[PDB]
């Protein structure tokens, strides 16, 4: 996957430009497993539930990557107690590595409501891509005037989802959803690299950076191997 | 759900049904009435 | 140049239970509905005959897939039984704790019409079935402790099932792929290959590595097993994991640094048993997954997909092309790529023989802690895997003969290996019933020789170890061999792979649980037993395989099919004369064959290897009296089958008593059999008429025509009577023995 | 220190063989397949990726070669250490 921008990536493939044609952001053509082929296509193997799904991994993600660094970030520069200045696999969501006590409920209780939030919220997400535009019209409080769709799933807009219109132009549209898809796709390799960090020296991301510029070459990947 | 039934009322169905309940029947007659033989 | 890609159809059938009302929807002659008796016999015998009901291969083909889904589904349920069953109704916490005097049980029976004497006292203040299936020893291996652990496993296998089955429904009725998808051989090799044994190989190492070696380590130094570590303390904590196993100190560095001997302590070349369990070491068995988890690897990157290199498998069939035989492999890649039936022929021959070997390889070289002292799972598992490869060695010749009869064509084969093979099928058979003759005589005939002289009080002149003598040279020169191997040929192994080469004895709990096997000249009488009875049954099949589309008698019988009874009386009479016929009788062969393969093994280990050791030496459970008793016919009457079956027959009022009453049900299923297969459906169709006409005078005549079943249906009867009543009577007949003694 | 060692140096030097061989046409390529004589002859790729290398090298070619110049590697690293050379 060749890095930074450019026409095609190092994996483009003369197969793969077949149906690559750079309407979908992000397009540069890297397919070499093809699975974004429309010929035959079936399942949940199709172009418009794949490229629904990146988009979905990309939030997620980017949230993620955000909210996985900012505790230390923030800890680190006095900004909040010292108490709060937790490792993003020490909040609770892996009790073995470690928990944290303290929050206004036990973790199992704050679950529940999580569940349930969850239900709704991504239960009415998906009935809008087997049924485009269906949660606009079952009364939900007045609410389903902001849950018409647009009649592409992964961007809703609206007066909610596109809160201040930006992109108004179709060409601003486009830049900002290549915008989107390019730090999307760049928090989800730094959400790997979280899980992965984590594993091999057991410190937070934050940590591992300080270390690194401290003595670069003797703190790396291939010394931490070993300690 | 009329063709769901239909496929219950098949031969082979009906009787795992029907010596499902009368094995059953017999299982439980000699839990409450164990080694009868003579009518008495 | 086509590529390699999924390719699915969607929505191809419609999920309703319309045709769960229609019997015998899916084939033409049976949609009409039922008007005799032989209908419903009909209906199952082609349910599952896919290549009947559609000549459509992608139709096929998609049965065929979702059809497994529902294998793997039902596999999974049967698996998580095995594992609910040992977390509710099992003494295997007891049995952790003292494993070599507690009997391992996981069925309970209810107390009715006094049945709950089945529930025998097996130890551990636990009442129950004992089990011989070896399940306890499994799990000690991976490293289960608690029934919690068994519980958690018994809900996973119950998700899976429901897994496999969504599969099958959604690869059928959703999304299914099309017959260019399912020609993708070299992409299905390579995955696996590198995926499926490669990665699982990999996968498992992971668990010994990090679970099972720890555990059982702790395990064999007597720790309680309530006190061990749990296994994710042990992945969390390296400093534990250092004080078992130092190398785990330094990482993954060695690893990659290429420094692999850092790991010797637990990744070892020991060879041999565990001195304290009887089993194999498990640091041993670690570093045989890794290795193997490489070797698969590597296999899974030879077949070229989409990205130039790799092999072609037509190349490479088309490139080997010699002087003696014509054209060579051409055709076979068109062959095994459009036909199930020649995947299947070959898949189930080599899978019958995987599971022979590894009967053989289990027993010789046991890999579970405690298994070698449990003698009856030891006789168990190898009977058990005996019998399996036997069944699917069978099938091979089935299903060569079902593609020979109907996805053979003559234009696609043309002077290629297959078709000079059919060309000289006299010269084989021929020479092959020769071999077979030579081999009867030669070998049953000895003892019938040893029978006769030794009734005439001419001991002198038997076929035995004091009387001329039979020594299977070349065997004893191989164990010899394979015991001198650590020194000279394998000089990083401490020890030779098995106790039965030579040695000393390893004593487990007083008993035995290997020690060398000698070979006598009743072991070489009765192995070229063996020869004779696997000869046989592959002339049978064989000459099913190579005449099932012409002979010298019926020169047409292709377009006869490949079930079918007979082509009548005329020529002589031809009764029995096709394809499917063949594997009828070669059933029966090959019980026959497997019946002493069972025999040998059941008489030998008794006699010269199980046993308990005491301060004098060995004393085995038939104390040694195969070498000189099996090399006659009545030897075998008395000492072996008459002898041992005084625990079955004593069994009536203990815990073993249900083993009598399948004792004398298999005897009865087994005589039960030959009613079909002395008779002819001729007498009993007049009999039914007979039968009929009461009936009729009663006005209580059916309206489905009962009719005699088939001529084929009678064989098929017979024959799964026989052999169920046959196996069952040796199953009943070991477990009540090995149970009561061993 | 591992770097300039006898493993680093053989691993880095049969790495860099493999990939030298295949650029230069000493080894088959993914543009390049083998006959049955042991020569190199035109392949058809079926996913023809595209590489901006003069010679057609492409990233295919560095995974095969890397892959088989590790093995090659590893398997010289630990064979000499089994004789005592290394
Ligand atoms: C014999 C097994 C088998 C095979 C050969 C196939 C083959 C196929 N399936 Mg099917 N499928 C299977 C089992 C199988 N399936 C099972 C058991 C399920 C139920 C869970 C499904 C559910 C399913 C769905 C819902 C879909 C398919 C689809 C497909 C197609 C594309 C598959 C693909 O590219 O996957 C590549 C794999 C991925 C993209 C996912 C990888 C990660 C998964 C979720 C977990 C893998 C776990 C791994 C094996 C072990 C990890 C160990 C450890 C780290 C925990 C293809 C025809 C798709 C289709 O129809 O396309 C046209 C499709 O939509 N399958
Ligand atoms: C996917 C997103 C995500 C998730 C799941 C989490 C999860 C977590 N974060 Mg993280 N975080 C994220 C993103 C995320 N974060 C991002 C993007 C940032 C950067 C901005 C941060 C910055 C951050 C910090 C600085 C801290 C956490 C902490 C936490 C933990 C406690 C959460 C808590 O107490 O919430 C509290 C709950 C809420 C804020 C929601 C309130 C819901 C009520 C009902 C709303 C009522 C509204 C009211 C009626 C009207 C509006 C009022 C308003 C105008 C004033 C938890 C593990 C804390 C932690 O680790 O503690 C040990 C912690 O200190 N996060
Ligand atoms: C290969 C699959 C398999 C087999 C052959 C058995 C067989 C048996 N099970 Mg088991 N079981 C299995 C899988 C299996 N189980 C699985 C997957 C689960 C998890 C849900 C269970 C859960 C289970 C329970 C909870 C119980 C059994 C019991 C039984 C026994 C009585 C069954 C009966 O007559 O029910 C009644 C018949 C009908 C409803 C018809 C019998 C020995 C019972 C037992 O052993 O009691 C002492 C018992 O209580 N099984
Ligand atoms: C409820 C869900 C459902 C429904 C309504 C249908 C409906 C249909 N299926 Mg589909 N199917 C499903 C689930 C379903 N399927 C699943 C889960 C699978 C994966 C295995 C498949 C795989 C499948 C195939 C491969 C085929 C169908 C076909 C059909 C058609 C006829 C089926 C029939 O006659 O069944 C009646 C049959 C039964 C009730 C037998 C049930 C067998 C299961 C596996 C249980 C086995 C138990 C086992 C023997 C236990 C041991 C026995 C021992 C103790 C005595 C029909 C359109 C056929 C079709 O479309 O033909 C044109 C067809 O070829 N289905
Ligand atoms: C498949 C088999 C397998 C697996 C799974 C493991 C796994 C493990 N081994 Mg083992 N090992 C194996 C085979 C295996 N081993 C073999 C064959 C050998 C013999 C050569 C060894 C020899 C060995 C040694 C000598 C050691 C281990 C160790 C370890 C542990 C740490 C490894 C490490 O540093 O990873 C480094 C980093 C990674 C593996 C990458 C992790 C990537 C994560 C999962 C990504 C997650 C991303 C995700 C998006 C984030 C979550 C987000 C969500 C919460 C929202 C780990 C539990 C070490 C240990 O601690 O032992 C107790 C150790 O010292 N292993
Ligand atoms: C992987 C294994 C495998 C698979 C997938 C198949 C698949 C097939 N075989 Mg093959 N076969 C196999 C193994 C296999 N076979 C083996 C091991 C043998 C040697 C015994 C044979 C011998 C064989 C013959 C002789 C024939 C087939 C046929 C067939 C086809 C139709 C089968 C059918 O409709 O059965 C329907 C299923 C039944 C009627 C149920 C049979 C029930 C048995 C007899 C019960 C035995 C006792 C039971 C297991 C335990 C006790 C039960 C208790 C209630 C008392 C089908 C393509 C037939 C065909 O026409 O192929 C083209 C055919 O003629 N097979
Ligand atoms: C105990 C019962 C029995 C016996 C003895 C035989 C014997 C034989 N069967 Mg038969 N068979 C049997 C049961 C038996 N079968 C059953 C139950 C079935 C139904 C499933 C079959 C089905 C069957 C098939 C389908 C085939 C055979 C074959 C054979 C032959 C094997 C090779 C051979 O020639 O061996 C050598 C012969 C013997 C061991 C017989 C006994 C010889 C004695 C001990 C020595 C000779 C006596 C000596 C000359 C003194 C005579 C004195 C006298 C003249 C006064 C052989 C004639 C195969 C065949 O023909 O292969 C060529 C074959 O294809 N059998
Ligand atoms: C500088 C080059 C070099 C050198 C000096 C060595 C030296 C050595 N290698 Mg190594 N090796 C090399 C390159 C080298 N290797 C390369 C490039 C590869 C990759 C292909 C390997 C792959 C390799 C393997 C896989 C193994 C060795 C082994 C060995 C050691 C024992 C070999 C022996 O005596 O086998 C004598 C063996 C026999 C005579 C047995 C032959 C009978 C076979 C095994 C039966 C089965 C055949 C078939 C599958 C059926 C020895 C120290 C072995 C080892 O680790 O020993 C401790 C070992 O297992 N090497
Ligand atoms: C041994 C014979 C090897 C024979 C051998 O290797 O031959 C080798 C020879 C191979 O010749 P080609 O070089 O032309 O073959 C090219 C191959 O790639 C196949 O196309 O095979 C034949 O001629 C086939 C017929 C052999 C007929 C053999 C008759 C004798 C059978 C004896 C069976 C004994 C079994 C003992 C089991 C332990
Ligand atoms: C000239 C040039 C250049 C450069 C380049 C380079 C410098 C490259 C490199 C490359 C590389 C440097 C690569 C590498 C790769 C590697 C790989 C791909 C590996 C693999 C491995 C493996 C697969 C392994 C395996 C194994 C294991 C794990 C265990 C043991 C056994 C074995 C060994 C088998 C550039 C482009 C800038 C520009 C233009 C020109
Ligand atoms: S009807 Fe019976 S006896 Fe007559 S030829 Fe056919 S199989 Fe033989």
């Amino acid at each position: 996957v060749d890095r930074s921008k450019d026409q095609l990536y190092v994996g483009a493939s003369q197969s793969s430009l077949a149906y690559l044609d750079g309407s979908l952001p992000g397009d540069f053509g890297f397919d070499p497993l093809g699975l974004l082929d429309p010929v035959n296509s079936g399942g949940f193997i199709e172009p418009k539930w794949l490229q629904y799904s990146e988009v979905i991994h990309a939030r997620w993600a980017m949230l993620g990557a955000a909210g996985c660094i900012a505790p230390e970030v923030l800890g680190a520069a006095g900004l909040i107690p010292d108490a709060t200045n937790i490792k993003w696999f020490e909040s609770g969501v892996i009790p073995p590595a470690g928990s944290y006590n303290g929050y206004w409920a036990d973790p199992y209780t704050i679950f529940f409501v999580e569940i349930v939030a969850m239900q709704f919220a991504e239960l009415r997400r998906l009935q809008d891509f087997r049924y485009p535009g269906s949660m606009g019209q079952q009364y939900f409080l007045g609410l389903e005037a902001i849950f018409k769709g647009s009649g592409d799933a992964a961007y809703p807009g609206g007066p909610f989802f596109n809160l201040f219109n930006l992109g108004k132009t179709e060409a601003a549209m486009k830049e900002l959803k290549l915008k989107e898809i390019k730090n999307g796709r760049l928090a989800m390799l730094a959400m790997l690299g979280y899980g992965a960090q984590a594993v091999m020296t057991g410190k937070g991301p934050f940590q591992n950076l300080v270390e690194h510029l401290a003595d670069p070459v003797n703190n790396n990947i291939l010394t931490n191997f070993a300690g | 759900m009329k063709d769901f039934t239909t496929y219950l009322s098949t031969a082979p169905v009906i009787a795992t049904i029907w010596f499902t309940f009368t094995a059953g029947l017999l299982i439980e007659i000699n839990r409450y009435f164990p080694d009868p033989l003579v009518f008495s | 140049a086509k590529k390699v890609k999924i390719a699915v159809d969607r929505n191809p059938v419609e999920t309703s239970f319309e045709k769960w009302a229609k019997p015998g929807h899916f084939s033409r002659t049976l949609s009409k509905g039922p008007n005799t008796t032989t209908w419903i016999w009909n209906l199952h015998a082609d349910a599952h005959d896919f290549d009947s009901h559609t000549s459509d291969l992608e139709e096929i083909s998609r049965k065929v897939f979702s059809a497994h889904f529902g294998q793997l589904g039902i596999i999974f349920i049967w698996l998580s039984g095995m594992y609910f069953h040992g977390a509710r109704f099992s003494n295997y916490e007891a049995w952790l704790s003292d494993p070599t005097h507690i009997k391992p049980s996981a069925q309970v029976v209810w107390p009715i019409v006094g049945q709950e004497i089945l529930n025998g006292d097996v130890g551990g203040g636990f009442q129950g079935i004992q089990i011989t299936s070896g399940f306890f020893q499994l799990w000690r291996a991976s490293g289960i402790t608690s029934e919690l652990q068994l519980y958690t496993t018994a809900i996973g296998g119950l998700v899976m099932a429901a897994a496999m089955f969504f599969a099958g429904w959604f690869h059928y009725h959703k999304a299914a792929p099309k017959l260019e998808w399912f020609q993708n051989v070299e992409s299905m090799l390579n995955h696996h290959l590198g995926g499926l044994l490669g990665l699982g190989s990999l996968a498992w190492a992971g668990h010994q590595i990090h679970v099972s070696l720890p555990v059982n380590k702790l395990l064999d130094a007597g720790v309680d097993p309530k006190e061990i570590p749990l296994p994710h303390d042990l992945l969390l904590n390296r400093a534990i994991m250092a004080d078992l196993y130092p190398s785990f100190a330094k990482g993954i560095a060695p690893f990659f640094t290429l420094n692999w001997s850092e790991y010797s302590d637990f990744l070892t070349f020991k060879g041999g048993l565990n001195p304290v369990t009887g089993g194999l070491w498990l640091s041993d068995t670690a570093h045989h997954h890794v290795a193997i988890a490489v070797l698969f690897l590597v296999a899974g990157h030879m077949y070229r997909t989409n990205w130039g290199i790799g092999h072609s498998m037509k190349e490479i069939l088309e490139a080997h092309r010699g002087p003696f035989t014509g054209e060579g492999h051409v055709g076979l890649y068109e062959i095994l790529t459009t036909s199930w039936h020649a995947q299947l022929a070959i898949n189930l021959a080599l899978f019958g023989s995987l599971s022979i070997i590894v009967a053989h390889h289990m027993y010789a070289m046991p890999p579970y802690p405690y298994l070698a002292t449990d003698y009856g799972t030891q006789l168990s598992l190898f009977t058990h895997h005996t019998w399996i490869g036997g069944f699917c060695i069978v099938g091979a010749g089935a299903h060569a003969a079902i593609f020979m009869v109907r996805d053979y064509d003559p234009t696609n084969n043309y002077n290629n290996l297959l078709d000079r093979v059919i060309r000289h099928r006299d010269a084989i058979i021929s020479h092959l019933n020769w071999v077979c003759i030579f081999l009867g005589f030669h070998s049953f005939g000895l003892y019938i020789h040893n029978d006769t002289m030794s009734a005439l009080g001419r001991p002198q002149d038997m076929f035995s170890d004091t009387a001329i003598q039979l020594q299977p040279v070349f065997a004893q020169w191989i164990q010899n061999t394979h015991f001198l191997a650590p020194q000279l040929t394998a000089p990083n192994a401490l020890a030779a792979t098995s106790l039965t080469w030579g040695g000393d004895l390893v004593a487990v709990g007083g008993k035995v649980a290997m020690m060398p096997i000698s070979l006598g000249t009743s072991d070489f009488m009765v192995h070229h037993i063996h020869a004779f009875t696997i000869h046989v049954t592959v002339l049978i099949l064989l000459k099913g395989v190579l005449f099932a589309r012409s002979s010298r008698l019926i020169p047409d019988k292709a377009n006869l099919g490949f079930r079918f009874p007979c082509d009548g009386p005329g020529r002589g009479g031809t009764c029995q004369v096709s394809a499917w016929d063949h594997v009828f009788l070669g059933l029966f062969w090959m019980y026959n064959s497997l019946s002493i393969v069972i025999f040998h093994f059941s008489w030998k280990m008794q006699s010269d290897v199980w046993g308990t050791v005491t301060a004098s030496g060995v004393s085995h459970i038939t104390g040694g009296n195969f070498a000189q008793s099996a090399n006659t016919i009545n030897g075998w009457l008395r000492d072996f089958l008459w002898a041992q079956s005084s625990q079955v027959i004593q069994s009536y009022g203990s815990a073993l008593s249900a083993y009598g009453l399948i004792f004398l049900g298999a005897h009865f299923v087994w005589a039960f059999s030959l009613m079909f297969l002395f008779s002819g459906r001729g007498y009993w169709q007049e009999l039914i008429e007979s039968i009929v006409w009461a009936h009729n005078k009663l006005k209580v005549a059916p309206a489905i025509q009962p009719r005699a079943l088939s001529i084929t249906q009678g064989r098929a009867v017979g024959v799964a009577h026989y052999l169920l009543g046959g196996i069952a009577t040796t199953w009943s007949f070991f477990l009540a023995r090995i149970i009561s003694v061993g | 220190g591992f770097i300039g060692s006898s493993t680093n140096l053989i691993m880095v030097a049969s790495t860099t063989a493999t990939l030298a061989a295949a650029r230069f046409g000493l080894a088959p390529t993914v543009k390049k397949n083998t006959t049955a004589g042991l020569k190199l002859v035109d392949s058809k790729n079926s996913a023809g990726v595209i590489s901006n290398d003069p010679a057609g090298f492409t990233i295919v070619d560095v995974l095969a070669m890397g892959a088989a110049g590790h093995g090659l590697g590893v398997g010289i690293v630990l064979g000499l250490k089994g004789i005592g050379a290394l």
